[PDB]
């Protein structure tokens, strides 16, 4: 994939200020609420039946940070994300079994969250370059679903 | 939303191919995980999740009849399918985005079976209904 | 179908946020065209396709007024926005998949300006909303 | 993208037998009809409110031949698709203002009409290669879009 330089500052920037322990729990917890089918795997995490019992699940807290950091490498491996995410994908596919449509649904939960944290700072601009990075990881994230 | 035309249109074709409703599903269920072998995630507990096998084929029936039930209760797929909605939403929590894929392979298989009945006119109507069947399934998801 | 609770949630939210709809509308199209340039196809009539252009803000207003009317008609979304379906479908011939796009957008804009109002709870029941909104609008297409 | 031989052969097979004169017209006819919004750029080809109007219109039949035959080029340029379609992409974008999602709609209808053409020879594996193609090519028609 291609990559402007301004796609690179904004994206680079976006991991400078990004609150990892703030938005991390705020986006997986947000995933399992707007798209509760995503709780399909996390079934052992404890109570998740109703909304704030999900915002009240520490495991999702934890993991949501996991997830967040999991896009770290990609920022490093921008021109090699697929080769870089190849084994993540394969993991989620054969061991985990996660339906790859959900990957794309968490992204929009990650996006959105960042959106209220950056407020007037998450411009069209930044949304463009931000999405145009998660939409590559996800890809790679799916690339080994055979 | 399905107009009247549609109901007729649909219904009036179910007539024709309802006898092949069994075989149609094992074939649509097969084309689902062939071209889209990532929907195999839910089925992963089936040793033979492969084109037209014992599980895949046997299931084919209990999905096409599922399309039977719908075609009947077309005037109210939400009431008619509500029990399925529990099934796919509170049990085998199936991402709704996958129902489109399935429909897709259900159109293709019916074309390849009834290339004369499946007209464009029975295409738009069947299509609408299929989407219809999807939304109901997604009744109680969230 | 919007739960009674979804209804109550869409109404709260647009109580706190209907204040600034044109601002929202504007930042929303602005984002659609810049982040989904496959949508400039419908705005081609203009020269003016600048993010935040004047022509692009009146329409923002134009776009949320229909929202505002959607909340007002949240018992029947089909019936209520019938007119708006007529324009998009046959005048404008707007591909319906562009509904899901301005929707993530309005929800992103909605997220920028009102972080305290946009709980996940508010977020979910408003997705359920504009999606039916999107579907209410596909009614006169076919 | 990267093709296997079976996928090579399969697109060899299918496209060699194509009765472009039937399929061609039809696959545009059924798409006009099942996807009326794609009648945005066919309007002045006559009236189109009716089944008979479309299927029975030559400005669409003879137009559906273009499209299909436009597929020709990709079967021969089997690895240069994106490169190849960038003039088809630029045209449709900056010359006719078409909505790229409409590519897959039409693609889609090219599979239903063909699958009704071929029937059982058209297995899942057969489907697989043909929708891989059109997918590949379709991504190539959505490149010049900015
Ligand atoms: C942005 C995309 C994603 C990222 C970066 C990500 C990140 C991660 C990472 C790094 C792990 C740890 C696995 C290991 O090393 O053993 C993990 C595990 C897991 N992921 Fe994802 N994930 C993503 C998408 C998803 C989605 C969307 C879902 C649910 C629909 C999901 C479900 C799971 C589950 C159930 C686990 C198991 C926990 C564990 O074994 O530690 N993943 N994820
Ligand atoms: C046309 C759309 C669909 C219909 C009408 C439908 C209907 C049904 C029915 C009637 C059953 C009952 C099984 C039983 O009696 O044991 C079932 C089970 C199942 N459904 Fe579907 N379904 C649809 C789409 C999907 C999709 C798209 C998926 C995932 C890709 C899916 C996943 C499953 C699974 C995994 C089961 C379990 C069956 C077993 O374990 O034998 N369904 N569905
Ligand atoms: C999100 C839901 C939407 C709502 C509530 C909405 C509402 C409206 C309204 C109220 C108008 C005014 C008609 C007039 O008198 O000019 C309009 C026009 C229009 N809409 Fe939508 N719209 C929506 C989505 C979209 C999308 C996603 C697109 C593009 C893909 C679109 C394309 C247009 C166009 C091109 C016009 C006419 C503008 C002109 O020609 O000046 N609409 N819309
Ligand atoms: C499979 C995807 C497609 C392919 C391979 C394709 C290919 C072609 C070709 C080879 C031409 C001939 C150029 C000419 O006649 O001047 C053409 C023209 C055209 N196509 Fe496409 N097309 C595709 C999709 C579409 C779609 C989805 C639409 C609109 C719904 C569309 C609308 C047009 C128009 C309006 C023309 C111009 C005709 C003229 O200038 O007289 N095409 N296309």
């Amino acid at each position: 994939v291609e990559w402007t330089d301004k796609e690179r500052s904004i994206i680079s920037d976006i991991f400078s200020h990004m609150d990892y322990d703030d938005i991390g729990p705020k986006a997986l917890s947000r995933c399992l609420i707007v798209y509760p089918w995503t709780q399909r795997h996390f079934s052992g995490f404890g109570n998740l039946y109703n909304a704030e019992a999900i915002i009240g699940n520490a495991n999702v807290a934890a993991h949501g940070i996991k997830v967040l950091h999991g896009l770290d490498r990609g920022v490093k491996n921008m021109d090699n994300i697929a080769a870089t995410y190849a084994d993540l994908s394969t993991l989620h596919s054969e061991k985990l079994h996660v339906d790859p449509d959900n990957f794309k649904l968490l992204s929009d939960c990650i996006t959105i969250v960042l959106a209220a944290k950056m407020g007037h700072a998450f411009t069209a601009e930044t949304q463009g370059a931000f999405q145009k990075f998660l939409a590559v990881v996800v890809s790679a994230l799916g690339k080994q679903y055979h | 939303s399905l107009s009247d035309k549609d109901k007729a249109a649909v219904r009036a074709l179910w007539s024709k191919i309802g006898k092949s409703a069994d075989a149609i599903g094992n074939d649509a269920l097969s084309r689902m995980i062939v071209v889209y072998p990532q929907t195999k995630t839910y089925f992963s507990h089936w040793p033979d999740v492969t084109p037209g096998s014992p599980h895949i084929k046997a299931h084919g029936k209990k999905v096409m009849g599922g399309i039977a039930l719908a075609v009947s209760k077309i005037d109210d797929l939400k009431t008619g399918l509500m029990e399925l909605s529990e099934q796919h939403a509170y049990k085998l929590r199936v991402d709704p985005a996958n129902f489109k894929i399935l429909n897709h392979c259900i159109l293709v298989v019916i074309s390849t079976m009834f290339p004369k009945e499946f007209t464009p006119e029975a295409h738009v109507s069947l299509d609408k209904f299929l989407s219809g069947v999807a939304l109901a399934l997604a009744e109680r998801y969230r």
